[PDB]
């Protein structure tokens, strides 16, 4: 379980994606200077459900579904991923 | 590959497959079958042929326009052999008779010809080379014409290593001179048996899983170098198998014992016919020759065919056999013959 | 009088104008609309439900007396929710004049049988059932007329292909012909032919 | 004209011949290939050139209405001849 | 009869006679087709075409014709609407892809620009 | 080698210098027994025990939606954000131009006609070059 | 060669002459080309005088002339009726359609050329092709069977 | 015009090394198990992938999850683009963000160290268009370029 | 979703009609390979028409499977007046006929096809 | 043709030649057309 990739999926407008948005304007810089090696791919889209993608070794992919949460329950779920599990 | 052959289409009629083949001995009975599978899939199909132009015309609507080569040939002259493995990317023999005639004899047939192939096949830089022997070809075997296929077996694979040799055992269908032999029996009205047909046993195979498995070694990239036994599913004594041909044609079935050699005169004398002989003295020794256990060799199951049961096809072969009274008759109304494992 | 041009009367247009005018009166639960083209030949669409009734009324009313029914054929416009258009052409010998009733279908609505009103029609139905697949009501024996025995699929809709999906060969295993896909040594060349102008100004259809 | 490949098959006017390991070439084995002779290459490239006094000159491939569309050929440039774009004759101008 | 209620999509395939192949595997492409850019008319740019996926074509060994195992090769369908055209393919059973009608941007053209006192749309020639 | 097919010959999935994301059609299919280049590494995968989750190409582009939904959104624009956030990052990475001039690879028109395999290859572009060269 | 072989060879001539001299075709035509060969039979070519005689019944005929368009609905009957010729048996195929499909070679309901049901000895192009067309193409059968050489491969094999 | 490129050096067959070090046609059934056997033997660093200029998104796709199913993330590509600060992780840092048509509203566009008359010859055309109906200005800073 | 009805009310009305046609069909099938010689068993026969009935087994539309009925209906009346013949028979058997491979590798060593 | 022959020119057969049908003479058609697509030929030099 060596973590190898997070990849973040947003809409643009909706307000499922309100706190995934927070997140970024807020957070992201700070993470990506805390991991400078890990690829935290940001790639939003029209009328998606914000999502969120790790990629584990091996090719193992497990996703969490960001919708309708806020700036800090999205740190909350980032962090398990980065962390380690839970 | 020449992109003149690299494999198009879906393999039907207008396909190419990538198969170029000269086909010897086409214009038998294995022939037709064998030019007929090749043809439906797209190949190049070359046939020599010494016969009349009218004895090839049913082969003419195997293939689509311009698939289909008919060259003239004679098994004597050694350029027309070159002329016709020239272009082709396998060479495919299936020459024999069943008789000996004024000009040909089992070793021409089984041996000096092969080996006249194989030879010209190799020379002219011919991928694959097939080669089309007996199940029971042996060099201690009573038969002559099963002595000369085992030195042509022998004798081929001497100027052309890497050939395929198919070994099948008797072949049935239509065109067969197997069930159609036994049936026509029925003429002279009881049937003779060598012990009463207690002592041999057959493993007919069915045409069209011979073809298929010689058309599927044109492109196994597993096959070449081997020899290869063709049978059918069942082995079954000659008694049980000829009393099951008469149940097929609700013929009357009179068996009676015979020995060798009553039978084998008995085989001369219908050998003396000038045409196609009715039987010979070499034909009744192969009836009675067992056909040798399966072990070691691999079969038509290696070659991605299903062996065909005589009990599904020998009515296509065995309707025209019956009277009026019972031509509608269906597969079930027969009892299937008994079948041995040894 | 301009000899390239085809002469044209106008009497023929007005009466056929005021039959047209004559049968949606008389029929209005089913006449959905009536034209007299400038070819001057007369078309009655109508609701499929009116079918029967309309073509009695046109064979044997004494003003009509259409009694020879010319032809019965249908039309595969894709493009349409019913997309079957069912012409029936009906000659009147007593009046020396021709009309055109048109009706709908869809591939799941079949349209009533007029064979009680023109025996004619029997092998009609039996081409539209056979090449378009529209099935009709009360026939007398309805069942393919064209195409080959066990033939699958109607092959004058127009997303049926040229060529069809199958083909015919003798195959010398089984010792008859059987059937195969379509396989073309030269495929149908398929032409693009319209001109990117205009042609017909009178046609020309809203911008929307 | 007529060339032969290494193969010993004759080319055609188009440039056409089989590779020598071409299995198609077993069509001709005891047949032929069909082979025009008769280069339109060539046999255009003999005709003399038209000489004639003005700077269009219009060819129709002769025979009136027998030839070709009447077209009509510029012969300003003096450093070549204006070729019918029908029938390949040639035409230069005088001076 | 009286009508009666059938919820469930309008699905015909199994009264066309295509081959199960020639349903499930195809992509039809639904779209309005470009201008040729080889001529000014337009013509050609008001109705919705359906067309199936290109598949392989091949040479016929005797003569060199295109050969080929596709028996929708040439289908063209037209339609007045992009909502006939899903319409169509949806009881057919094919899956489609839909290409939005292009239309060319309205533009301003004003023959006085071509001798502009101080603009750059001033041209050098006529 | 293995040979695969080129953008005439398959439907598959570019994304422009805008983020546009557009597809091709096949117009012919490959030469020989070249192959379409998903199908091969799809092929490759079962052989060596590792099949990837998808046969059709349908599923491949639901894969790509997966890693990057903006690529199955054929002819759109999707907006972006954030350079705010990408700039704060850059500012902190020292690194220092050098004097060395800007130079475009291509200076003239000959420099732009031979550039991928496919005009490298081309009979019709070495005209080109030959042309404005000679 | 010997004088057993040139007896054989003259009984090959015997035995051809006599099927080239009184060939009789099936009473079979399908469409326009069989009013051409209507037109072969008729007083100008009167094809009966080079002995050439239709019978109905495919156990008396020698030749089929495929005369005209083979549907795919068609195709079963006229292998049977080939089937049902005695031997030596030929076919002459008539016109572009039987020939491979003519006009209508695209068609969904058409075999493309009836060489793919039954063997074909003689193609006649044309659509139709003239009476004197077909007559010229059975002349070329017969010049067919004259060159048969029957006897002769048996006496040699 | 370089669809004639098309009709040249095509790879119409799988290849693999003889005895003598030489390529040699080969069918897919030969050539894919020669690299599937490779493919087992390493995993990681070991493995790598290079990405050339003309490849679809569905085989990039692919060819990643191929890798990563070994356990690499070494997937490359021949053009080079900065990976520090955001990298590739914002779609805003290696985009031309204010689109093709959006040209066509600016007023000043600076060119920093490209040629896009043939790098880009349709969005140069663009920048002219926008030059020649809106006074468009234009500023370069790299070689003189036409 | 108010359409009009062909014969049937429901799909339960419509499966009274298959199973009679499925009846029907089940009946013929040994008086056919008797009158017509075919070179088949009776229960491969019926095995057949078994396959053919479960080839539609997915339609839920009372008016698409009236509409199957009615052409089941019709093939049944060219077999059993023996307007079919043996050729057309044989056709549903397809005996000539490669069947196409199912798996990925497979179809990727033939061609292009998906 | 004899008091009204036609006019000569010089790519007109000389000989007349009749049916040649069956015979090594035979019409036999193929592509006129040459090889569209050129496969790249690999080094025949090695590569270590
Ligand atoms: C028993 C009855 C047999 C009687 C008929 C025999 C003669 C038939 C041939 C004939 O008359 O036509 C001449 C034919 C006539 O020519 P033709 O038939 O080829 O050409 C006819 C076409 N026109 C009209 C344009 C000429 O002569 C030939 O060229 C063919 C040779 C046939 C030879 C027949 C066998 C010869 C005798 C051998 C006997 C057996 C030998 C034993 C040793
Ligand atoms: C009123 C009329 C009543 C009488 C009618 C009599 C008409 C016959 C006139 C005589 C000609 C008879 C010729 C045979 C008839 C044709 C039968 C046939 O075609 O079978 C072909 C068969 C075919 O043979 P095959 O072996 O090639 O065929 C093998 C199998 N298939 C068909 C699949 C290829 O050939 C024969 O069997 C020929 C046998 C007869 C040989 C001729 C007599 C021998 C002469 C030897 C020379 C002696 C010289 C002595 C002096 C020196
Ligand atoms: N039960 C069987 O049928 C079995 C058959 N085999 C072998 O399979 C092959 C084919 O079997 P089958 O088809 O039954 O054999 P056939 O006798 O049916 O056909 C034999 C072929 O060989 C040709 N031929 C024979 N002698 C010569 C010759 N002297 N010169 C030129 N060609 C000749 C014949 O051509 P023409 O017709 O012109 O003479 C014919 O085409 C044979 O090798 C046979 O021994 C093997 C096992 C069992
Ligand atoms: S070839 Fe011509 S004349 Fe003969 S049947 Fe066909 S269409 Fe009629
Ligand atoms: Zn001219």
């Amino acid at each position: 379980l060596g973590l190898r990739e997070i990849r973040v999926h947003l809409c643009q407008r909706s307000p499922g994606s309100q706190g995934v948005r927070d997140f970024i304007v807020q957070r992201y810089v700070e993470l990506k200077k805390a991991h400078p090696n890990l690829p935290i791919l940001i790639r939003e889209c029209s009328e998606v459900q914000p999502k969120l993608w790790a990629r584990y070794a091996f090719g193992q992919e497990k996703t969490v579904s960001l919708n309708n949460l806020s700036a800090d329950e999205v740190t909350r779920a980032m962090q398990n991923v980065l962390s380690g599990k839970a | 590959l020449h992109h003149a052959v690299i494999p198009h289409g879906k393999g039907g009629r207008s396909s190419v497959s990538g198969v170029v083949a000269t086909v010897f001995g086409a214009t038998g009975f294995l022939g037709r079958y064998v030019v007929n599978h090749l043809g439906r899939m797209g190949s190049q199909v070359i046939i020599p042929y010494r016969c009349d132009v009218y004895d090839i015309m049913h082969l003419r609507l195997m293939g689509d326009l311009g698939q289909l080569t008919f060259l003239e040939w004679d098994a004597r002259d050694k350029d027309s052999i070159r002329k016709a493995v020239q272009h082709s990317n396998v060479v495919i023999n299936l020459i024999g008779r069943e008789w000996e005639t004024r000009n040909f004899d089992f070793e021409d047939v089984f041996v000096n010809i092969p080996r006249a192939i194989a030879q010209a096949s190799k020379e002219a830089g011919v991928e694959r080379f097939i080669h089309v022997s007996h199940l029971n070809a042996s060099m201690k075997s009573s038969s002559k014409s099963l002595r000369s296929k085992a030195v042509g077996e022998k004798e081929v694979r001497s100027v052309f290593p890497e050939a395929i040799i198919i070994r099948p055992s008797d072949i049935f269908g239509r065109e067969d001179r197997f069930l159609n032999h036994f049936a026509n029996y029925r003429w002279f009205l009881a049937v003779p048996l060598v012990s009463l047909g207690f002592k041999t046993v057959k493993q007919p195979v069915y045409v069209a899983d011979v073809s298929k498995g010689i058309v599927n070694a044109t492109k196994d990239p597993d096959a070449v170098g081997k020899t290869f036994a063709f049978t059918g599913p069942n082995r079954y004594l000659l008694f049980h198998l000829v009393k099951y041909i008469f149940g097929m044609t609700h013929r009357t079935f009179i068996p009676y014992p015979l020995p060798l050699f009553v039978y084998s005169w008995i085989g001369k004398l219908f050998g003396l016919s000038p045409f196609e002989p009715w039987t010979t003295k070499d034909k009744v020794e192969r009836i009675h020759i067992s056909d040798v256990m399966p072990t070691d060799l691999p079969g038509l199951e290696d070659l991605g065919v299903q062996p065909t049961p005589l009990e599904l096809k020998s009515i296509e072969v065995l309707r025209r056999h019956r009277t009026y009274r019972w031509l509608s008759s269906e597969i079930e109304e027969t009892k299937p013959a008994k079948t041995v494992n040894y | 009088k301009r000899p390239t041009v085809r002469p044209r009367s106008d009497v023929t247009h007005k009466q056929l104008s005021a039959f047209g005018e004559y049968v949606a009166e008389i029929l209005p639960k089913y006449v959905q609309q009536v034209q007299v083209s400038c070819l001057d030949e007369l078309e009655i669409c109508i609701h499929p439900d009116g079918v029967i009734p309309t073509l009695t009324f046109l064979r044997d009313h004494t003003n009509a007396q259409f009694k020879s029914l010319a032809d019965l054929t249908a039309v595969d416009v894709p493009t349409r929710q019913n997309r079957f258009e069912i012409v029936y052409n009906l000659l009147s010998l007593r009046f020396n004049s021709r009309i055109r009733v048109k009706t709908y279908a869809d591939e799941l609505t079949p349209i009533d049988s007029i064979v009680s009103v023109h025996i004619a029609a029997n092998w009609y139905e039996r081409e539209v059932w056979d090449m378009f697949g529209v099935f009709f009501f009360n026939h007398p024996d309805l069942r393919r007329i064209l195409t080959d025995y066990g033939f699958e699929g109607h092959p004058f809709r127009k997303d049926f292909p040229l060529t069809g999906y199958v083909e015919l060969r003798y195959d010398d295993e089984v010792k008859r012909v059987v059937a195969e896909p379509v396989e073309l040594a030269q495929e149908f060349r398929k032409f693009d032919l319209n001109s990117p102008w205009e042609a017909f100004p009178a046609y020309r259809q809203p911008p929307e | 004209g007529v060339q032969v490949s290494p193969s010993g098959e004759k080319i055609t006017h188009t440039g056409q011949v089989y590779d020598e390991k071409d299995y198609r070439r077993v069509r001709f084995v005891d047949r032929q290939k069909e082979v025009n002779e008769n280069f339109a290459i060539d046999l255009i490239a003999q005709q003399p050139v038209n000489e004639v006094e003005h700077r269009i000159i219009a060819c129709d491939g002769g025979g009136g209405a027998l030839g070709h569309p009447k077209v009509y050929i510029n012969l300003d440039k003096e450093t070549k001849t204006g070729t019918c774009g029908y029938c390949g004759l040639q035409f230069k101008q005088h001076h | 009869t009286q009508l009666i209620t059938v919820d469930e999509k309008l699905d015909i395939t199994t009264l066309t006679g295509v081959p199960e192949e020639h349903i499930k595997t195809r992509k039809v492409r639904i779209f309005v087709p470009a201008r040729n850019n080889m001529q000014s008319g337009v013509n050609n740019t008001k109705k919705w075409k359906m067309e199936f996926d290109t598949r392989e074509r091949w040479e016929n060994p005797l003569m060199g014709w295109a050969s080929t195992a596709d028996p929708l090769s040439n289908m063209v369908l037209t339609f007045s609407a992009k909502e006939d055209a899903i319409a169509f393919a949806e009881k057919n059973g094919w899956s489609y892809d839909v290409e939005e009608k292009k239309v060319p941007k309205p533009k301003s053209k004003s023959y006085g620009a071509n001798f502009s006192w101080n603009k750059r749309t001033r041209v050098s020639t006529k | 080698i293995l040979p695969g097919a080129a953008y005439t010959e398959k439907s598959a999935t570019y994304v422009n210098t805008e983020g546009r994301a557009q597809q091709t059609k096949v117009a012919v299919t490959p030469p020989g027994l070249a192959r379409e280049d998903w199908k091969i590494i799809r092929a490759l995968s079962e052989i060596a025990g590792i099949t990837l989750p998808y046969d059709t190409l349908d599923q491949v582009r639901n894969r790509l939606e997966e890693v990057s939904p903006n690529l199955v959104r054929y002819d759109d624009i999707e907006e972006t954000n954030y350079f705010q956030q990408a700039s704060e990052l850059a500012k902190l990475v020292n690194q220092e131009v050098l004097a060395d001039p800007l130079v475009p690879p291509q200076l003239t028109i000959k420099d732009f006609y031979m550039t991928d395999s496919i005009s490298r290859a081309s009979q019709t572009m070495a005209k080109c070059v030959k042309a404005v060269t000679e | 060669r010997s004088r057993a072989e040139y007896v054989v060879t003259k009984l090959d001539d015997l035995i051809n002459w006599a099927r080239r001299s009184s060939l009789w075709p099936m009473t079979f035509g399908l469409a326009c080309c069989a009013v051409e060969m209507m037109h072969m039979a008729a007083p100008r070519y009167d094809m009966d005088r080079f002995g050439v005689v239709f019978r109905a019944s495919p156990r008396q005929a020698d030749v089929m002339i495929v005369a005209g368009t083979l549907t795919n609905k068609m195709a079963p009957a006229l292998r049977k009726v080939y089937d049902q010729m005695p031997e030596p048996r030929y076919v002459v195929s008539m016109g572009s359609c039987a020939n491979g499909g003519g006009y209508y070679h695209y068609s969904y309901s058409v075999v493309r050329g009836c060489d793919r049901i039954v063997p074909v000895d003689i193609y006649v192009p044309g659509c139709p092709p003239t009476a004197e067309a077909l007559l010229y193409g059975i002349l070329q059968l017969q010049r067919k069977i004259k060159r048969e050489q029957k006897l002769k491969i048996w006496y040699r094999r | 015009f370089a669809y004639d490129g098309l009709k040249r050096q095509r790879l119409t067959e799988p290849m693999v090394r003889n005895e003598k070090g030489l390529l040699t046609y080969t069918s897919w059934e030969d050539a894919l198990s020669r690299v599937a056997g490779m493919l087992q033997n390493f995993e990681g660093n070991a493995v790598a992938a290079i990405a050339g200029g003309l490849v679809d998104a569905e085989a990039l796709v692919a060819l990643k999850d191929l890798l990563n199913k070994v356990d690499s993330d070494n997937l490359c590509t021949e053009e080079i683009f900065p990976t520090e600060g955001a990298g590739t992780d914002l779609r805003s840092n290696y985009l031309l963000n204010t689109t093709i048509a959006g040209v066509e509203e600016a007023d000043v566009v600076l060119l920093v160290g490209t040629n896009p008359r043939f790098e880009a010859p349709l969005f140069n055309a663009r920048i002219r268009k926008s030059w020649l109906h809106n006074d468009l200005k234009v500023a370069l800073i790299g070689s003189p370029v036409d | 979703t108010s359409v009009k009805p062909i014969f049937s009310r429901d799909l339960n009305e419509a499966k009274r009609r298959v199973r009679e046609l499925y009846r029907a069909w089940y009946r013929e099938v040994p008086n056919t390979v008797h009158l017509m010689q075919l070179d088949i068993t009776v229960k491969q026969g019926r095995d057949k028409v078994r396959e053919m009935f479960m080839k539609n087994a997915h339609v839920t539309d009372p008016r698409v499977v009236d509409l199957l009925v009615i052409k089941g209906k019709m093939e049944l009346q060219e077999t059993i007046k023996v307007w079919k013949q043996r050729t057309h028979v044989m056709r549903f058997f397809h005996e000539t006929e490669t069947p196409r491979p199912k798996d990925f590798l497979s179809k990727f060593y033939m061609g292009h096809d998906p | 043709p004899t008091t009204n022959p036609p006019t000569a020119r010089k790519f007109i057969w000389t000989n007349h030649k009749f049916n040649v049908s069956a015979t090594p003479e035979q019409y036999v058609p193929y592509s006129t057309t040459r090889k569209k697509i050129h496969e790249w030929v690999p080094p025949s030099t090695p590569y270590k």
